[PDB]
RNA sequence: AACUGCGAAUGGCUCAUUAAAUCAGUUAUCGUUUAUUUGAUAGUUCCUUUACUACAUGGUAUAACUGUGGUAAUUCUAGAGCUA
RNA sequence: AAUAACUUUUCGAAUCGCAUGGCCUUGUGCUGGCGAUGGUUCAUUCAAAUUUCUGCCCUAUCAACUUUCGAUGGUAGGAUAGUGGCCUACCAUGGUUUCAACGGGUAACGGGGAAUAAGGGUUCGAUUCCGGAGAGGGAGCCUGAGAAACGGCUACCACAUCCAAGG
């Protein structure tokens, strides 16, 4: 845990996506792994991006340890880091909220059930309730 | 089977797109457009695989729906639009203009041009008809129709067309001593001179092409695109100027330039 | 059987149940569209004439007009034909359907009142059910109020009040086929684009004839 | 919600039929159809051309909806009202 | 392209969104931007349907097949998106074959390819790609640009489900 070194390779500026994209090459010669959150802290300092315009997602520790490589994004103007990021990668960082829905089984079973009716459905519910009531 | 197909599989895509074997079961499947899908380039392949400006197919559409990409001076928004030979793709956000033009290995090159020479292109004429109301026209190699051409324009000439207006500026005839560009076959992406053209009544006239290094090869007439006089082209040219080094020299150029 | 009598002038509906064989038998051997005088149906039904309109048999199969020989028969049914809603376009189906002549196998039967007599029915004639929507297209609102061709029908639209619990806000249809300055701009622009396009082709044709006349100097 | 428009002819599965058949390479369409894409493309619409006809823009006819029902039953539907 | 005509008279915008600007003869005056949908014809693209040449395993324990209920060709018509015996009427007697026709078999979808590796070969290829065919069998069709479609429709049989027995 002596030191970690952030080396950003292959830096390409992306004006038409309002971002900067590069290969993150971290050298952690005594750490076990490097834990993306404080990479987002440390990459914020070298690019002035307040930890919400940055994203790191693809890391792979080299065999034998001591080195890991992944990809990294740095955005302009965090409002544009929610415009262009995928939703799954925002919820890792807590910017977006994990939207709740049922499984694909229920979401498909409901559609097939709702495909049988024709219209609002509350014209038929009125006339079937009176037969059930009497 | 019962109608036109909509899918395209990897291992069936054109080889000059350089899609990898694994990492996908399908291929971009170019839409209908100006260029035949065997000899065209989808916009997703050009902005994700060539420029590396995108990491997914999802954010190619994110790029495209912002009306950033113009093909031939008009904004085009479909992901798999068929961009092809001498298409003038311009990204105004980066102020980068490109012209699609072939490598000497048959691939499409990332050929970056200036703001001028991004305002015209060249199209080889396919046929010169006389349309109704007595109005003649030409059609070019990308399906553009231009009415009222100069009456000295015949088939296999190239034609310089403005992109803002679609009109026809000065042209180049087809005879010996003109620079060419080979657009299909074994010699795809090679640049030479007309010097002999073999007529064959009944099909497939052949042209003998001589490049600057005094080599000579033969292609069909329909793989030949004249691009101006000898030593005076009408466009910029890629690295190497279409020269077809053999594998012995390419081993030599690589290792000499690897270091220093 | 059972009866569904509808009074269209007032727009009211009510179902009656009659078990008398002698009153039912008048309905027999009658096709849909044939009028039936109601004085044989009941003491309250003097003065009424009823037109037979439809109904269902004891298994639910509806009767159909023109389908004489009153027994269940299967027909190949297509679009724009009753007793069938096509699930996909171009589809046609073979379904059971019941004949037009009234018989003793009908579970219900539907009737309309053509002319009102002297007598009064409490459930069908006094009560009123109003029209659900007013006219929406511009001329349909003009002739509904008997308006002339200049009366600016924008302020004569039927306007329903809606209150959440305490706020009366009113909502109206968007008048279709309404003459607007936007519609006049669109007509002007398309009309001008036709003349401007036509002049440009006459100029390009005239310029080309100048070029050919120049080439005849040689 | 429903009408309108498009798609559902792609995909995926299998190898039963099939022995000049399929298919492979190579041709032709001066022997044809082609939604879509792309580029072009449309001053003529009227009446023996004066009593002329809406062009500041013509007509009903239905869904959805309201209301009354049938059937043990199904992506079953009838009669009556309204409105694009 | 021109002439003379013909037509259940095809098309020639009664559609939508953001903007809202310029001129005086102050009228909801006259003009006026960007772009969505549509529309005739032509070209292009995505195709499709026909089509030329050559090429397929075992069998003579299959040597003569095909015409008359089209077999080979001609003329005219019908039909088709179109060519064509594709069908019809009339007419002629052709067409294929020991260089293997025709018939039979195949535990036969064809190809790229796979296995074995001196050379030459032998055996396999239902199956990651291309093409074809089919959706329990066989016909017939609606819609559409495109289907003889089957997660479309019209009745069967190896069939088979539900019940209030009517469907």
């Amino acid at each position: 845990s002596d030191a970690v070194t952030i080396r950003t390779r292959k830096v390409i500026s992306n004006p038409l996506l309002a971002r900067k994209q590069f290969v993150v090459d971290v050298l952690h010669p005594n750490r076990a792994n490097v834990s993306k959150d404080e990479l987002r802290e440390k990459l914020a300092e070298v690019y002035k991006a307040e930890k919400d315009a940055v994203s790191v997602f693809g890391f792979r520790t080299q065999f034998g340890g001591g080195k890991s490589v992944g990809f990294g994004l740095v955005y302009n103007s965090v409002a544009e880091a929610k415009k262009f990021e995928p939703t799954y990668r925002l919820v890792r960082y807590g910017l977006a909220e994990k939207v709740e829905k049922a499984s694909r089984q229920q979401r498909k079973q409901k559609k097939n059930r709702d495909k049988k009716i024709f219209g609002t459905g509350k014209r038929l519910a009125k006339k079937v309730a009176r037969r059930n009531a009497d | 089977a019962r109608g036109p197909k909509k899918h395209l599989k990897r291992l069936a895509a054109p080889h000059h797109w350089l899609l990898d074997k694994l990492s996908g079961c399908y291929a971009p499947r170019p839409s209908a457009g100006p260029h035949k899908l065997r000899e065209s380039l989808p916009l997703i392949v050009f902005l994700r695989n060539r420029l590396k400006y995108a990491l997914n197919g999802r954010e190619v559409k994110a790029i495209l729906m912002q009306r950033h990409v113009k093909v031939d001076g008009k904004v085009r928004t479909d992901t798999t639009y068929p961009a092809g030979f001498m298409d003038v793709i311009t990204l105004d956000a980066t102020n980068e203009n490109f012209r699609l033009v072939y490598d000497v290995k048959g691939r499409f090159a990332v050929h970056r041009i200036t703001d001028e020479e991004a305002s015209y292109k060249l199209g080889k004429v396919k046929k010169v008809q006389l349309g109704k109301k007595g109005v003649p026209y030409v059609v070019t190699h990308d399906g553009r129709t231009i009415r009222y051409p100069d009456p000295n324009i015949k088939v296999n000439d190239t034609v310089k067309i403005d992109l803002a207006s679609g009109k026809i500026t000065d042209f180049i005839k087809f005879d010996a001593g003109k620079l060419v560009y080979v657009t299909g076959g074994r010699n795809l992406g090679r640049i030479g001179t007309i010097v002999h053209k073999e007529r064959h009544d009944g099909g497939f006239d052949l042209v003998h092409i001589k490049d600057s290094l005094d080599n000579t090869f033969v292609t069909r007439l329909n793989n030949v695109f004249v691009i101006g006089e000898q030593g005076k082209p009408y466009i910029s040219l890629p690295k190497g100027k279409g020269i077809k080094l053999s594998i012995a020299e390419e081993r030599d150029r690589r290792r000499a330039q690897q270091g220093l | 059987m059972k009866l569904n009598i509808s009074y269209p002038v007032n727009g009211s509906q009510k179902t009656f149940e009659i078990d008398d064989e002698h009153r039912i038998r008048v309905f027999f051997d009658k096709r849909i569209g044939q009028e039936v005088d109601g004085e044989a149906v009941g003491d309250e039904f003097k003065g009424y004439v009823f037109k037979i309109s439809g109904g269902n048999d004891k298994q639910g199969f509806p009767m159909k007009q023109g389908v004489l020989l009153p027994t269940r028969i299967k027909l190949l049914l297509t679009k724009n034909v009753s007793c069938y809603r096509p699930r996909r376009d171009g589809e046609r189906k073979r379904k059971s359907v019941r004949g037009a002549i009234v018989g003793p196998d009908l579970a219900v039967l539907a009737l309309v009142i053509v002319k009102k007599g002297e007598q009064e029915l409490e459930g069908l004639t006094d009560t009123t059910v109003p029209k659900r929507l007013g006219p929406k297209r511009a001329n349909n609102i003009r002739k509904f109020f008997g308006l002339s061709k200049e009366d600016d029908v924008r302020d004569f639209v039927i306007r329903r009040e809606v209150t959440k619990g305490e706020k009366t806000y009113t909502k109206a249809p968007k008048i279709q086929r309404l003459v607007t300055p936007q519609r006049l701009q669109r007509k002007r622009h398309q009309r001008a684009l036709k003349v401007r396009n036509a002049q440009a082709q006459r100029e390009a044709a005239a310029e080309y004839a100048q070029l050919l006349a120049k080439r005849l100097s040689e």
